């Protein structure tokens, strides 16, 4: 019997907080097919493949090759706007400048290579290496992968000098360690736990990249999205082109022997099994691969939502740009998809105190401002929610409302005056 | 610019063209009318000609009507996204980004249109930037000061505090500022005044 | 059948008489007179598109053969889409205005002709990033932009029985 | 065929008979006795619902 993970029992009391004293930086990866292979299945040469008598009697069955390439058709140049939506987000091709004073934040493995003759970085290349006639054709996209390349590092680059500044109108440069400042806030986090843990921070977050690195070497399960999609595609392919050598009832699945061996008003009694199988099998494949490119363009404007939200934003929804309080992501394109490297903060080492709803002095119930009550024991501090940094409680720190004859749970202190 | 709704109009349109075309294919049949065939041949000999017409003019059926599922799965999504919008942008002001428009939404207003609607997303576009010398905290007495709402600036020679989207320099004060640490290990502090609110008062 | 036959260096077994691809296809066969081995290719094929400015613009017209080498088919162009005629490549890259394929596009410009380019994906704005240096701005925009969503369809009920078997 | 023949204000060329649809369903026919031109409407046709 499978286990659904471990049980926990959190221990609740009614006067009685876990806030974290420290934290980590986390990097996870979130692969997100974006497109779909191009292919253009020529309805008339798989069914009649070089037939003459095969064609004109495929011309009985009115427009169902006309509309079946259409759709084909329709599904590539939608396999196109799914790209574009996804990377062509950034209207300029911005550049890291050529020194990188992130302030320890080393994007060296995530940052084109200029060493490659591809704008492609290290991880980039890491993905790439890892995720692998009878009327078939397979139609190249539109932008290729050194496009698409440029594409991600524009977006890297204007994240890194900019913040999300670049999302909604000019790219503002910004130093990136007062922008993780910014995000810091956006989480609810003050700026001082950044600037007095610059060092610590970065270091999280380069080993974080690191471990990236590691796991996208050894295992290759990661990319198993992208994949799956590249084995049912393939798969399709495989089936349409396995289904020309049936008989579907005829006396052979090979036209030149049909033709070569009966007159005609004989043939195309056959011949017409064959049209009637082959059709058949050839709407099948384009239903299947309609349905299919239904849900990668599913796929893709969710990958376009996380590059704005996630890229050119920080995203106040939850688990939507990783697990933990986003603070910002990193696109990576990767072989029919894209890779976001999504930064989140994880509090860490929690601690039990005590806590009041409220503090009663001089009759008048104060409530913390922007924080919570807490004591170690005997003293009552007011620190902030998600990282323990008690503070003496003045008028400062909190606000006043009534008397204390109300708020169940109020505790007496003292709120000193500054 | 109402490509997006022209485009699903003539694709219905379009299948309904290629259904009835649908109608005057023989699929093998001796020919495309029911009727001359039941007026020229015996039922006996019609029913092969009208059965080919039937498997035919069903499996013609069968495919528009599985396409217009796909097509309509298509307008349910967007139908889905036209909701959302009105739920965001229309009754409420979205934080996430270019879900109503490139910039800072503001307020979004609903057209309808034919099949459709057309939202008018106002945003908010910053427009002329200066740059400045910036510092992550400042230098008061030993303390290291951040500023509560807003980013140190230096217009040269002067810090101020602004507010981060909209250059508003004001002077530094307690007010603007809080104070964490001692100035040893922020990363790019600078040294300037602080200015006190209250000590002008206590002199006079 | 019909193809090329060009002499193959297969590893014909003395009693194998023709080799049948994955897809089941006679790619090879032995010559039943002289005993040599012959790979069969299909003769070349592909899709032809052809890339129109537009009518009212002009009547030129350059035209791709899909993923045919134009060995194999005045200006010429071999892109990875395949051979385009009557197109003239071009060094600059401008927008994308007829997509091609493989990072190429067609626009008609100039004495105007279609030119075939390599499409540029925006300008290059190296962002003046400084670990001191912030942008701020001092003004602003109210930009209404528009946007269009679907909502429905039209409805449509088909008689099942009168449009097979209309009366 | 069957449906509804009603007097029509098309100007047929006088070597054409009859005129078809965008989907080449026969619109309009030419009477061969009384050269005169009758719009061929379907008969009403309807879901009833109830
Ligand atoms: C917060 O957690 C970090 C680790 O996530 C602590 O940093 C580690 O400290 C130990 C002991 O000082 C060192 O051996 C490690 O090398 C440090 N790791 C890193 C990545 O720097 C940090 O000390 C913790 N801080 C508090 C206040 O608990
Ligand atoms: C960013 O990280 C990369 C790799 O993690 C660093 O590159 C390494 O640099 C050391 C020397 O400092 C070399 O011995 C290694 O061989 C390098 N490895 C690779 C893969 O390049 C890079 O130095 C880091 N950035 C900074 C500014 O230190
Ligand atoms: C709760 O925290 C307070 C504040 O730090 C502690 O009070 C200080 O404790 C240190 C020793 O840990 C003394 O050197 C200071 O003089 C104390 N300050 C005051 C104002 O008393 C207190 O000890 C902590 N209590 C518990 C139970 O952990
Ligand atoms: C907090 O302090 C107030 C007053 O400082 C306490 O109120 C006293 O409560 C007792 C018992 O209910 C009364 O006999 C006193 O007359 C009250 N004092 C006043 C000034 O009204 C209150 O009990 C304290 N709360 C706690 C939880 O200890
Ligand atoms: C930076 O700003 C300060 C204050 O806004 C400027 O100082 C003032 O400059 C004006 C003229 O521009 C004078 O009339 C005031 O008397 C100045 N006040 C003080 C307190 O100095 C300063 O000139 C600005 N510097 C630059 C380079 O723009
Ligand atoms: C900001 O001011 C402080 C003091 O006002 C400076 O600290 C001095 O630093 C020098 C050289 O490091 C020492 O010789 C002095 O003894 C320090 N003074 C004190 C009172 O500690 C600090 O260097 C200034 N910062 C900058 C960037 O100039
Ligand atoms: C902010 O931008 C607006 C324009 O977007 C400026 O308003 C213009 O001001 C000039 C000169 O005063 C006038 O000729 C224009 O007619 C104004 N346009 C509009 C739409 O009102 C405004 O002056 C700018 N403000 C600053 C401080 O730069
Ligand atoms: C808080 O106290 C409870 C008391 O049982 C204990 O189980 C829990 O582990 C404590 N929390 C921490 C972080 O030590
Ligand atoms: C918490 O509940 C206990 C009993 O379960 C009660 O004695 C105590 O007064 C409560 N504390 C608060 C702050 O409500
Ligand atoms: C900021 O300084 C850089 C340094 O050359 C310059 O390129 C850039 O244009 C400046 N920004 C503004 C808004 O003037
Ligand atoms: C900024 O970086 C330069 C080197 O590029 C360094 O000399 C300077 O001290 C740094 N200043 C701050 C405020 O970090
Ligand atoms: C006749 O065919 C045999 C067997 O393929 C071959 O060995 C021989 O050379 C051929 N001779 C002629 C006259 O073609
Ligand atoms: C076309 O054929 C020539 C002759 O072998 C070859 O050199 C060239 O590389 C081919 N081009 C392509 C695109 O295959
Ligand atoms: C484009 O530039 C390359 C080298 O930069 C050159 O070899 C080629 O002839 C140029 N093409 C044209 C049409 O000028
Ligand atoms: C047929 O005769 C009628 C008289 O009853 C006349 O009105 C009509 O024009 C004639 N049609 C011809 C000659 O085509």
């Amino acid at each position: 019997t499978m286990s659904l993970g471990v049980e926990n029992s959190v221990a609740y009391s009614n006067n009685s907080i876990a806030i974290p004293t420290n934290f980590t930086i986390s990097v996870t990866t979130e692969i997100l097919p974006v497109s779909m292979t191009k292919t253009s299945v020529d309805c008339t040469m798989y069914i009649c493949g070089d037939s003459t008598e095969c064609s004109n009697l495929l011309l009985q069955y009115g427009s169902f090759c006309t509309q079946l390439n259409r759709a084909l058709t329709g599904i590539a140049v939608e396999q196109d706007k799914n790209t574009q939506e996804v990377f062509a987000q950034v209207k300029q091709i911005y550049k890291t400048p050529p020194i990188k004073d992130f302030g320890g934040f080393n994007f060296s493995q995530i940052l084109p290579d200029p060493s490659k003759p591809s704008k492609r970085s290290f991880i980039e290349d890491l993905l790439f290496n890892k995720v692998t006639f009878n009327g078939l054709t397979v139609l190249p996209p539109l932008l290729t992968d050194e496009m698409i390349a440029q594409y991600t590092s524009a977006l890297l680059a204007g994240t890194i000098t900019s913040g999300w500044t670049f999302g909604a109108g000019a790219a503002l440069q910004i130093p990136f360690a007062m922008q993780m400042a910014y995000r810091f806030n956006g989480i609810g986090v003050t700026q001082n736990v950044l600037y007095e843990n610059q060092k610590l921070i970065a270091n999280q977050f380069n080993s974080a990249i690191g471990k990236i690195q590691d796991s996208l070497s050894s295992t290759a399960s990661a990319l198993g999205k992208l994949q799956d999609v590249v084995n049912q595609n393939a798969q399709a392919l495989n089936t349409l082109v396995k289904q020309l050598s049936s008989n579907f009832g005829a006396i052979s699945s090979v036209l030149n022997d049909i033709l070569s061996r009966l007159d005609p008003p004989e043939a195309e009694v056959q011949i017409d099994r064959l049209i009637t199988g082959r059709l058949q099998s050839l709407q099948t494949y384009v239903t299947q691969q309609l349905i299919r490119a239904a849900e990668i363009r599913a796929s893709a404007n969710l990958a376009a939502t996380k590059m704005s939200e996630c890229v050119l934003g920080q995203s106040k929804r939850v688990d939507f740009c990783g697990k933990g309080y986003h603070l910002m992501s990193f696109p990576q394109s990767a072989p029919h998809g894209v890779v976001f490297l999504h930064v989140t903060y994880v509090p860490a080492q929690e601690k039990n105190f005590t806590t009041a709803p409220a503090i009663c002095h001089d009759g008048k119930a104060h409530f913390p401002r922007e924080g919570v009550f807490v004591s170690n024991g005997t003293h009552w501090f007011v620190t902030q929610r998600n990282f323990y940094e008690p503070q003496i409680i003045t008028t400062d720190n909190t606000f006043v409302s009534g008397n204390c004859d109300v708020v169940i749970g109020i505790v007496n202190n003292t709120v000193y005056d500054p | 610019a109402l490509g997006k709704l022209q485009d699903v109009v003539n694709q219905n349109a379009q299948a309904l063209n290629t259904l009835v075309k649908q109608l005057s294919s023989n699929f093998g049949a001796i020919s495309s009318v029911l009727n001359d065939i039941l007026s020229r041949l015996d039922p006996p000999e019609a029913e092969v000609q009208i059965d080919r017409l039937i498997t035919g003019r069903l499996q013609s059926l069968q495919t528009y009507v599985t396409q217009q599922l796909i097509r309509a799965a298509e307008i349910r999504a967007s139908a889905n996204l036209a909701a959302t919008k009105m739920s965001e942008c229309v009754l409420g002001q979205s934080k996430r980004v270019d879900f109503c428009g490139k910039g800072y939404h503001l307020m979004s207003f609903p057209q309808s249109a034919p099949h459709g609607v057309v939202f008018l997303h106002v945003t908010y576009v910053p427009a002329q930037e200066k740059n400045f010398t910036t510092a992550p905290a400042i230098c008061h007495d030993g303390k290291a000061h951040f500023p509560r709402e807003g980013v140190f600036v230096s217009n040269g020679t002067h810090w101020f505090v602004t507010q981060r989207n909209f250059y508003e320099p004001q002077i530094i004060t307690t007010d603007n500022t809080f104070v964490s640490g001692n100035c040893d290990v922020v990363i790019g502090i600078v040294n300037n005044t602080v200015y006190d609110p209250l000590q002008p008062e206590l002199d006079s | 059948g019909t193809g090329v036959l060009t002499e193959s260096n297969k590893k014909f077994l003395p009693f194998q008489q023709f080799g049948r691809d994955i897809a089941d296809t006679t790619d090879a066969v032995r010559d039943p007179q002289t005993l040599e081995i012959l790979d069969i290719t299909p003769c070349s094929f592909g899709g032809v598109s052809v890339i129109t400015p537009g009518t009212n613009t002009s009547n030129q017209v350059a035209v791709l053969y899909q993923g045919v080498n134009c060995t194999e088919v005045s200006n010429v162009f071999q892109t990875r889409a395949g051979c385009l005629i009557g197109a003239e490549h071009v060094n600059n890259s401008y927008e994308c205005d007829i997509p091609i394929g493989a990072g190429i596009c067609a626009s008609y410009q100039t004495s105007q002709s279609i030119i075939a380019y390599t499409m540029s994906l925006g300008v290059e704005n190296s962002v003046a990033y400084s670990n001191n240096s912030i942008a701020i701005p001092t003004n602003f925009t109210i930009s209404v932009t528009t946007e269009i969503l679907p909502v429905s369809m039209t409805k449509t009920s088909v008689d099942c029985t009168m449009y097979i078997c209309g009366d």
